[PDB]
C-alpha cells in the first residue's frame, strides 16, 4: 500500500494512543449497528438487539480485539499487506464465507471511530493516510478469494 | 424513475426472452460466480459447478421474480415486497452484489438478444435492474 | 427511507452544527479531496489549496443544502429539486462520489460532535446522506 | 492481473474476431447512452441528445475507435498493464480530468457489446476472462491519479 514515509509516521503516532478492545470493540460494534447485515455472521451472539446491546457485547468486544490486533500487526508490514494477510485471506474465504465488502465497510467505520475518538487530532491528512491503510488491509484480506 | 420508453423496452425485451427466462437466470448466476468469485460467499451450501441443479433451480426463481416485476412495472415495490423482506431481513447480502448480478443479467440478455438488445433497450434494462436492486435493498436498514 | 427516529436523530445532530455550516462543509470537502484524490477531477476549476476561498464557499453551499434537506426532511425531493436538476443535467458527477463525500461528512461530524455522534445517530446520518445522495442522482437518466 | 491459460486463450481468441474500429464506436456510443452523465466529457462532439443521435454521431465513432485501439494494444501487455497505460493514465488525470469510475463503466459496457455481438460464444468463462482484463485496464488507467 503506497503510503508516504510521513503518512506511515502519522498512522503509527496516532495508533500509539489507541486501546484496542476499546477501539477494535468499538469499530466492530459500530459496523453491526450502522450496516446491520454484517451481523449475519453473528446469530451466535443473541442480543445484538439494540445499539447499546451490540456495543456492550463482550463477544463483539473480544472479536474487535482479535480483528484490530491483526490489523495492528499489519502496520508493521505496510509494504507486505498481501503477504501478512494471505493465510488469513484464505480462512475468511474458505471457512468463514465473509464477503470482502464487509472489510471495506469495517474500514470506513474504523475511520469514523478514529475521528470520533481523536477529534480535531484526526486531521484531514491523517484521515487520508488511514484511508489508504484500511483500503490496503481490505484489499489484502480479499486477495486470496476464489 | 423508469420512463414509459423504459417500461416499453423492458416489456419488449423480457417478452422476447419468453420461456427462456429461467434458463437465462441460471446462466446469469454462473456468469456472476465466475466473473465475481466473492458472490460465491453467499452460497456455501450450493454446488456451484457448471450444470449444478441448485444453480439452475435458483436461477429459475430469480428469473421468475424479474418476471413478476415486469408484469407489474408500474408498482414494483408491491410486486417485489415479499422479496425485499427476504433479502433485508434474512439473506443480508451486501448491497454491492446486486450491481454484479445486474451486470451479469444484462450480459446474458445481450448474449441471447441479437436484435432486441439495442442501446436504448440496454439503457432501459440497466435502469430496470437497478430499480429492482433498489427495491430489494430498500428495507435493509 | 427515514423513520421518525432517523428524522429526530438527524435534526438533533445537524442542529448542533448550527453556525459552523461553512466550516464543516469545507472541512468535509477537504477530507474528500485528500482521501479520495479522484474526486478532484470534478473541481479542476478551483484552487483546492488548503484555505482557499473557493473551497470555503462551496463548503458553505453544500452544508446549507443539507440544512435545507434536514429542515424539509418530510419532502426532500421537492426541496432538493433544483439541485437534483443541476447535478443531473450539468455537473453530471458520477454517483459513486456521493458515497465518498457522505463518508467525509460523517467523519467531519464525528470529529466535531463527540457527544451527539452515538452509534444510533451515526446510523441515521448515514441513511440521511444516502437519501440526499439518492434524490440528488434521481434525474441522472 | 492474473489469468489462467484458459482465460488468456479466450481473450486472445475472441479479440482476433474483433473489428476494433466498429466495437469502439459501439462501446463508446453505448456508454454515452446508458450512463448519459458520461456525456460531460464530449460536449464538443455535438448532438448526443437521443440514442439515435449518439449512435449516429461521427465524432463518437471516431473517438471510440481511438479508445478501443489503445485498449487493443494493451491486450498484448497483460502482465504490465500499469506501465503500458501510465501515460494515458497521466493524461486522463491531469489534462482531461476524467473520474476513473468512467473506466469501470466503459469496461462493463464493452463486455455487454462483446456479449451482444458474439452471442453464445461469449461464454461465462470467456466473460470472466474479459472481466479480469477490463478491471485491470481500469486500475491501470487510474493508477497515476493524484
Ligand atoms: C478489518 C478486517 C479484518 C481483520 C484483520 C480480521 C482478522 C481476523 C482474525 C485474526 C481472525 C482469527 C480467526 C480465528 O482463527 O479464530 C478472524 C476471524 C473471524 N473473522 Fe475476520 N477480520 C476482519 C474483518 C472481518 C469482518 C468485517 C467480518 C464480518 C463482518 C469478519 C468475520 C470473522 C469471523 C466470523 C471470524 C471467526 C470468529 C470466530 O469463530 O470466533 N472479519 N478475523
Ligand atoms: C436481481 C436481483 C435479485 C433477485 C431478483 C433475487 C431473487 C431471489 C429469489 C426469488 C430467491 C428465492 C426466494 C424464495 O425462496 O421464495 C432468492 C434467494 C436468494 N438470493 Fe437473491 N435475488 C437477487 C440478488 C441476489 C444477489 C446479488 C445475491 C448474492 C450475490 C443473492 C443471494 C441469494 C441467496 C443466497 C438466496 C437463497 C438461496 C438458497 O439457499 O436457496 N440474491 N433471491
Ligand atoms: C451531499 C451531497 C451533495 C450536496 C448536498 C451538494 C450540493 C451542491 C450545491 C448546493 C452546489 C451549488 C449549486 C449552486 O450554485 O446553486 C453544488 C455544486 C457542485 N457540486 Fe454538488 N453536492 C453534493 C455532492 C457532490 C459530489 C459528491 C460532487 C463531486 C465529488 C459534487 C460536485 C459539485 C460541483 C463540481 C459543483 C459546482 C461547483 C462550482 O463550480 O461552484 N457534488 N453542489
Ligand atoms: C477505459 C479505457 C480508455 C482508454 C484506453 C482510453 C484511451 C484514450 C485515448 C487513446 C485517447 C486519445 C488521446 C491521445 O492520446 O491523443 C483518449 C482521449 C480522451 N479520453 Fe479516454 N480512454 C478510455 C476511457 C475513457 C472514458 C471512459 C472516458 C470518459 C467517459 C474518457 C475520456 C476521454 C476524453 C474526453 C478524451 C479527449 C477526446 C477529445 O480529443 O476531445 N476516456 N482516451
Amino acid at each position: 500500500v503506497h503510503l508516504t514515509p510521513e503518512e506511515k509516521s502519522a498512522v503509527t503516532a496516532l495508533w500509539g494512543k489507541v486501546n484496542v478492545d476499546e477501539v477494535g470493540g468499538k469499530a466492530l460494534g459500530r459496523l453491526l449497528v450502522v450496516y446491520p447485515w454484517t451481523q449475519r455472521f453473528f446469530e451466535s451472539f443473541g442480543d445484538l438487539s439494540t445499539p447499546d446491546a451490540v456495543m456492550g457485547n463482550p463477544k463483539v468486544k473480544a472479536h474487535g480485539k482479535k480483528v484490530l490486533g491483526a490489523f495492528s500487526d499489519g502496520l508493521a508490514h505496510l509494504d507486505n499487506l498481501k503477504g501478512t494477510f494471505a493465510t488469513l485471506s484464505e480462512l475468511h474465504c474458505d471457512k468463514l464465507h465473509v464477503d470482502p465488502e464487509n472489510f471495506r465497510l469495517l474500514g470506513n467505520v474504523l475511520v469514523c471511530v478514529l475521528a470520533h475518538h481523536f477529534g480535531k487530532e484526526f486531521t484531514p491528512p491523517v484521515q487520508a493516510a488511514y484511508q489508504k491503510v484500511v483500503a490496503g488491509v481490505a484489499n489484502a484480506l480479499a486477495h486470496k478469494y476464489h | 424513475v423508469l420512463s414509459p420508453a423504459d417500461k416499453t423496452n423492458v416489456k419488449a425485451a423480457w417478452g422476447k426472452v419468453g420461456a427462456h427466462a429461467g434458463e437465462y437466470g441460471a446462466e446469469a448466476l454462473e456468469r456472476m460466480f465466475l466473473s465475481f468469485p466473492t458472490t460465491k460467499t453467499y452460497f456455501p451450501h450450493f454446488d456451484l459447478s457448471h450444470g449444478s441443479a441448485q444453480v439452475k433451480g435458483h436461477g429459475k426463481k430469480v428469473a421468475d421474480a424479474l418476471t413478476n416485476a415486469v408484469a407489474h412495472v408500474d408498482d414494483m415495490p408491491n410486486a417485489l415486497s415479499a422479496l425485499s423482506d427476504l433479502h433485508a431481513h434474512k439473506l443480508r447480502v451486501d448491497p454491492v452484489n446486486f450491481k454484479l448480478l445486474s451486470h451479469c443479467l444484462l450480459v446474458t440478455l445481450a448474449a441471447h438478444l441479437p436484435a432486441e438488445f439495442t442501446p436504448a433497450v440496454h439503457a432501459s434494462l440497466d435502469k430496470f435492474l437497478a430499480s429492482v436492486s433498489t427495491v430489494l435493498t430498500s428495507k435493509y436498514r
